[PDB]
């Protein structure tokens, strides 16, 4: 936790001496920093005195001269396509199921229902004329319950937080801390 | 203006050299001339510099005042406005200003003498000085701009030494020497208009009681433009005047109803909008101011001025000849008076003054 | 959240007659504030003038047949008038639109370069 | 003569004068590119006519440094290997080939390689 | 289609009376085997007689006043490129794309 | 009383070669995917009147109807339950000068309520109306000014439609494709009239055409499919 921290602990130039003890006593908060970088540490040896010796990271399966097909790791060009999803093709999946959940006769008799569904078919149609437990089970969920809208991250949640955790204002100040939980 | 200002885009000049135009005519066009504006600084200066530069031409601009140079820049792009300090009694600074110009227009001149030049000196030393330099540079045109009442024999030292000058130019740079003779210039911030403008303006009655013939000052620096990419108008004189003559008494009324300093019956009178003074005061207060005061006030000479109206040569030129007609004064006279208003501030209404509005106002003040 | 002064609620009309009126309407607004357009802007010219100004720029849509190009044209229109009446327009844009203005000959232009 | 000042050459026919302002650079004289405009031509403009022409930028002719570097003769080798003598801060590797008897030079730097068999026949 | 939207679009006059564009798909490069941009249909307009271009005298920079000069409008299909040209009322004309004559090639040409 | 340390100094851990996975990063919207797809599709059989077609990308749910139920379909993803989109945070055009309708109309909505975001789009021409979305979202107020003044779309019903990222009087719309990206006019000073005016554009260097230079290859291929086995149409068992 970030509590206070001691002067000295703290890279800035501070008092010595007697200068130390009175500037104990007259300053309110005495373990407060003065904010004049340390001349002795701050940026000493400035980045063009640097003695380190860069060498490029390469990691070993998408950067070795072994193993490392590149269309292994081509992800651009696998990029996921657009598919935009017409009543038409909805009413096919209500009506004939998904490959996941195949609802669709066999042979030459499943094929005649498939033409159905490549030209115009109005989902108001299909939703007319239809079982109404598909419509329980595919179009809604959990029995008929609505779809709620989808979250972008399920772990996003919060709890309350008093000062004695966080270390902000008090509980009298017209605001409050929310943590991960 | 225009947006192309040349009537063909290959133009040969005296000299030999042949200049062609590149681009539609804007900031980004060239015209392949390259000029030299004297006394660029001044009140015709800037508009003279303004319609050269705004089509690409070069302009040279010798100069003494350094903040005065500053606001001709804008007028051109990058390259364009080129700056050279300058003094008359420095023949190198002149020599260097005119050493790559095809055009050198003389607009130095002066009506007052001052501790260090006199009006010979400015009249016709400088301009002499400019003509011969210009010569000796292989320049193809000059332009001189002379007064309105020239005249060696003339009785006021400005008048003559604005004739001398003419003779001068023409002896030195060559017949090819075309002369300019303005009538006074109505613009904003002209010193013919501020004159009138003034508030307390001492001994109205004699000054004001000269009668010209006014010209609006952007049509004078057009006419400039016109005679430095014509060369059909070398060697030739031009007297640039309007149509309609006017006393200054009679402008100075008309200013007087336009500003609405008569909207209180007292404050014209007790503000001093009138100065009556006997004419042997304002030469003693003329000749004491001219070696007293630091800034040029009224001289004895435009004391003398005041008795002489403008006279018109008829052999010269005018607009006619170079196509243009003059501007009437009571169209521009409400917008150049216009800053000079008391209050408007479009408390009621504004009083818009328009051609046939002033005509009817000149009715007005000559109605007894 | 409270709309400016002169703020009209956009409307696609759907009646050819019913344009015709607020065209008309709309007219007459222009007129009216010829004066105000003079003062609060400081014009060199009568209010005379700017009527006239404006009587031209409407004749130039006059013979406009579609009707989905005249809900625009007056929306525009609309528009302009609020920009006009707020003195919302520099003085510079207002001075421009005032200082708009035979034709040269073939050999007029080729001796120049035409275009 | 200002027919030295305002051609391009492959060698200037005088000796460089390092206080001349009209050469193209103050070691060469004449321009070494057709399309390269001679200084003469550009500082005789309107905008030098008060300007100190001393004052301006004259970097020295890269041409005529270039040929004072020495050939690099390679022994028992028909290919040499250039850099840019720098390394990392060089310019790209390339190899050039020695078959032919005269020298040719990097792509890049310029410099000149060539085979020692070649020596006698290229100096004379 | 009918409908002038060139009186709505606030372009200038000028691109109308004064300005010619061109209809075309871009021929395949003499220099590459690729044919990708040969697959759409572009719209540009054809230089200006003069001051399409001229050189700055200062630096030697390409001036130009044609405001259309940069601008290629890029198409899918050659009816919708006509469509949008009549729609903004611009006078245009159609380069009809070179079409390549189909011959079979097999390596036992090489003998035979 | 101590010295601090010299950061420095400060021994470092040493590495051998490393390591790192190699997958789809599309692979991590798995879950992302099904679930927007059956949302999605709630939504078209709530609304069969209303909804064209629906697509998913990813995490992108994006919703496609007509101008005439653009209000309808706004009001029901504001108030229904499941769907509690209350904020609008941006309303957008582009230009598709090919097609029949220009512009394509877009309307980011979202959801607080249950952490989503859900997309609609409509289509406009020059002259079609779009009816204004203000009334339901008063944030889209500013962002139908910037979609006219930058394109020109008829918005229906905007208390206060004008201009608001180009001058005054400014003419034409500048995000249109024909729209030259320089403009047609520029400004400067003239001294003659003492303020500033506008004149025909003209560049000292005209702007260089570096596009041109394009590859006359196809780079991307047909890419990879990621469509949820639960939403691809059923294959036929084979003969007998
Ligand atoms: N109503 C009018 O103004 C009329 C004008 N003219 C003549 O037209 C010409 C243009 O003058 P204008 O612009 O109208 O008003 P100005 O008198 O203010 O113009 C005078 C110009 O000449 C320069 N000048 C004067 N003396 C010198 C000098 N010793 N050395 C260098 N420059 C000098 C001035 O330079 P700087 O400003 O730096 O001092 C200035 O640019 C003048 O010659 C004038 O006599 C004649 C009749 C009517
Ligand atoms: C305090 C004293 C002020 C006297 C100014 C003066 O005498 O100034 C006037 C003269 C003339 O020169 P000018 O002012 O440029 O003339 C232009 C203005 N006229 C034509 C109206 C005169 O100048 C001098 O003789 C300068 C003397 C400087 C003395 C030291 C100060
Ligand atoms: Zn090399």
């Amino acid at each position: 936790s970030g509590g206070p921290v001691p002067v000295f602990k703290k890279y800035t130039t501070g008092s010595k001496g007697i200068w130390e003890k009175i500037r104990q006593l007259l300053t309110l908060v005495p373990n407060r920093s003065t904010g004049n970088p340390l001349v002795k540490n701050y940026r000493v040896p400035p980045p063009g005195s640097q003695t380190l010796k860069y060498k490029d990271p390469v990691t070993i399966p998408a950067g070795d001269i072994v193993k490392n097909q590149y269309y292994d790791r081509d992800h651009r060009r696998n990029y996921p396509r657009l598919v935009a999803f017409d009543q038409t093709k909805v009413s096919g999946l209500l009506t004939l199921g998904s490959a996941q959940n195949p609802r669709i006769s066999v042979g030459e008799k499943g094929q005649k229902e498939l033409a159905v569904f490549d030209q115009s078919v109005s989902l108001s149609s299909t939703l007319a004329t239809i079982d109404p437990k598909v419509v329980k089970s595919e179009l809604l969920a959990e029995g008929g319950s609505p779809v709620v809208a989808p979250s972008l991250n399920k772990k996003m949640k919060f709890r309350l937080t008093e000062e004695s955790e966080h270390g902000m204002y008090p509980e009298d100040y017209p605001i409050r801390i929310f943590a991960q939980n | 203006v225009s947006t192309f200002p040349l009537k063909s885009d290959i133009n040969i000049t005296k000299s030999g050299k042949t200049l062609l135009s590149v681009g539609q005519g804007g900031r980004s066009s060239r015209t392949g001339f390259t000029a030299t504006v004297f006394g660029g600084t001044g009140f015709l200066g800037r508009v003279v510099v303004s319609k050269l530069a705004k089509h690409g031409t070069n302009v040279v601009v010798p100069f003494r005042n350094d903040r005065a140079r500053r606001q001709l820049k804008v007028n051109g792009d990058l390259g364009v406005v080129n700056f050279v300090e300058f003094d008359i009694r420095n023949l190198k600074s002149i020599e260097d200003s005119v050493k790559y110009s095809d055009i050198v227009i003389n607009l130095i001149g002066t009506e007052h003498f001052s501790k260090n030049f006199s009006i010979e000196d400015v009249n016709i030393g400088a301009a002499e000085r400019i003509a011969k330099a210009a010569k000796e540079a292989g320049v193809s045109r000059l332009i001189h701009v002379s007064s309105y009442n020239a005249n060696p024999s003339s009785s006021s030292d400005f008048y003559a030494t604005k004739g001398i000058g003419e003779q001068v130019v023409r002896d030195n740079f060559g017949p090819d020497a075309t002369i300019v003779r303005p009538a006074p210039m109505y613009f904003r911030n002209s010193p013919f208009l501020n004159e009138l403008l003034q508030i307390k303006a001492l001994g109205g009655n004699v000054i004001f009681k000269k009668e010209v013939y006014p010209v609006h000052a952007l049509q004078v620096g057009e006419a400039i433009e016109r005679i430095a990419f014509d060369d059909a108008t070398a060697g030739q004189t031009y007297e640039l005047f309007g149509k309609e003559r006017y006393s200054k008494k009679e402008l100075r009324e008309m200013i007087k109803h336009i500003i609405h300093i008569g909207q209180r019956g007292y404050y014209p009178y007790s503000a001093g909008f009138y100065l009556p003074a006997p004419e042997p005061f304002l030469y003693a207060f003329a000749l004491i101011r001219q070696y007293i005061s630091s800034q040029p006030r009224f001289n004895v000479d435009q004391l003398k001025r005041s008795h002489i109206n403008q006279e018109i040569d008829q052999s010269a030129k005018t607009f006619t000849d170079l196509g243009m007609v003059p501007d009437e004064l009571s169209e521009y006279l409400y917008r150049y008076v216009k800053p000079h208003i008391s209050y408007t501030s479009q408390t009621q209404n504004r009083t818009v003054y328009s051609k046939e509005d002033i005509e009817k106002l000149r009715d007005y003040v000559n109605t007894p | 959240t409270n709309p400016t002064a002169f703020a009209q609620t956009t409307r696609y009309v759907k009646d050819s007659t019913e344009m015709r009126t607020l065209v008309l309407n709309l007219y007459r607004r222009y007129l009216r504030h010829s004066r105000g357009f003079v003062n609060n802007y400081n014009l060199d010219i009568p209010a005379s003038q700017v009527r006239t100004k404006i009587r031209q720029e409407f004749e130039r849509q006059r013979f406009v047949k579609d009707l989905p190009l005249k809900n625009v044209l007056y929306m525009k229109a609309q528009m302009e008038f609020q920009e006009l009446v707020n003195f919302w327009k520099q003085q510079c844009h207002v001075m421009q639109y005032f200082e708009s203005i035979k034709g040269d000959s073939f050999v007029q232009k080729f001796l120049k370069g035409a275009q | 003569s200002t027919k030295e000042l305002t051609t391009a050459r492959i060698k200037d026919i005088s000796k460089p004068d390092e206080n001349n302002l009209q050469q193209q650079a103050p070691n060469r004289i004449s321009p070494w590119s057709k399309s390269q405009k001679p200084r003469a031509e550009a500082q005789d403009n309107v905008r030098f006519a008060v300007k100190d022409l001393a004052k301006q930028p004259r970097p020295y002719a890269a041409i005529d440094l270039i040929y004072k570097q020495p050939i690099r003769y390679i022994e028992h080798d028909n290919v040499a290997v250039c850099d840019g003598n720098g390394g990392a801060q060089g310019h790209p590797k390339v190899y050039i080939n020695l078959d032919q008897n005269k020298a040719i030079p990097c792509g890049y730097c310029g410099l000149r390689f060539a085979q020692a068999a070649f020596k006698e026949d290229i100096e004379s | 289609t009918d409908l002038a939207k060139e009186l709505v679009s606030g372009a200038p006059k000028e691109l109308i009376t004064e300005r010619v564009a061109r209809i075309y798909q871009e021929a395949k490069a003499a220099t590459q085997s690729g044919q990708h941009n040969t697959e759409t249909w572009k719209i540009d307009w054809d230089i200006l007689n003069k001051g399409n271009r001229w050189e700055n005298d200062l630096m030697g920079y390409q001036s130009s006043s044609d405001y259309m000069q940069g601008t290629i409008l890029k198409f899918d299909t050659r009816e919708g490129a006509i469509r949008f040209a009549k729609g903004q009322g611009w006078d245009y004309y159609i380069q009809e794309p070179k079409v390549r004559r189909f011959v079979k090639k097999d390596y036992s040409a090489n003998f035979y | 009383e101590e010295p601090l340390p010299v950061l420095r100094d400060l021994p470092r851990p040493e590495y051998g070669e490393l390591h790192a996975p190699v997958y789809n990063p599309a692979e991590k919207y798995k879950e992302q995917i099904e679930e927007l797809h059956k949302f999605g599709r709630y939504i078209m059989g709530c609304l069969p009147k209303f909804v064209q077609q629906f697509s998913v990308w990813k995490d992108e749910l994006v919703i496609y109807v007509a101008p005439s139920a653009l209000t309808q379909v706004a009001t029901f993803l504001k108030d229904h339950t499941s769907a509690q989109f209350k904020a609008c945070m941006d309303v957008t055009a582009a230009d598709y000068p090919t097609r029949t309708n220009r512009f394509d109309v877009v309307y980011n909505l979202l959801s607080v309520r249950h952490n989503s975001r859900i997309r609609i789009k409509t289509y406009a021409s020059e002259v079609s109306p779009v009816p204004s979305v203000v009334p339901l979202f008063q944030g889209a107020n500013w962002f139908e000014r910037e979609t006219y003044d930058l394109f020109g779309i008829f918005f229906e019903g905007h208390p206060d439609l004008r201009r608001i990222m180009t001058d005054y009087g400014f003419q034409g719309h500048p995000l249109r494709k024909d729209f030259p990206t320089t403009g047609y006019t520029e400004v400067r000073y003239d001294a003659e009239k003492r303020r500033v005016v506008y004149e025909p554009l003209e560049l000292t260097q005209a702007w260089r055409n570096f596009t041109v230079g394009s590859s006359v290859w196809e780079q991307v291929g047909d890419g990879k499919d990621f469509t949820p086995e639960s939403f691809k149409l059923p294959t036929p068992a084979p003969d007998p």
